[PDB]
């Protein structure tokens, strides 16, 4: 009923090791940060073009008062 | 009746777990492509830097040549 966040013990062999120290050395999350806003870059932005295209409502929605 | 309920094989599968696909090279392909670049551009200078050496010193013998009337 509970998990160990944050809790894994890195690996000591030398491979590993050095894919460490390449990734210390060569900033391999830093590019990996790069592409993923280089991939926001390429979509199609949600962004409605007011006051020509008026967001979705509903129904049930409370404004303005009235006597009827 | 009519209400909101689910139907009646229930929904489909909603992922709740962390995704990270390890995506890359090992650090050996890394560095070996790090040093043999450093090779390459180290063996382009050598012969870049030779040649122009070779251009200094003919540009120099034209002053030499040039020096008595001046």
């Amino acid at each position: 009923t509970y998990k160990y966040v944050n809790l894994r013990e890195p690996s000591m062999d030398m491979k590993s090791v050095t894919d460490r120290a390449a990734q210390t050395l060569l900033w391999t999350e830093l590019i990996r940060g790069l592409g993923m806003t280089l991939s926001y870059l390429f979509r199609e932005p949600a962004t409605i073009n007011y006051p020509f295209e008026k967001g979705p409502l509903s129904p049930r929605f409370r404004g303005e008062h009235a006597l009827r | 009746v009519k209400q909101d309920m689910p139907p009646v094989g229930g929904y489909g599968p909603i992922d709740y777990k962390r995704n990270l696909p390890r995506r890359g090279l090992s650090g050996y392909s890394m560095f070996a492509v790090g040093i043999g670049a450093l090779l390459f551009g180290y063996w382009s200078m050598m012969r870049w830097n030779r040649e122009r050496r070779r251009l200094q010193i003919e540009d120099f013998e034209a002053r030499i040549a040039l020096m008595p009337l001046l």
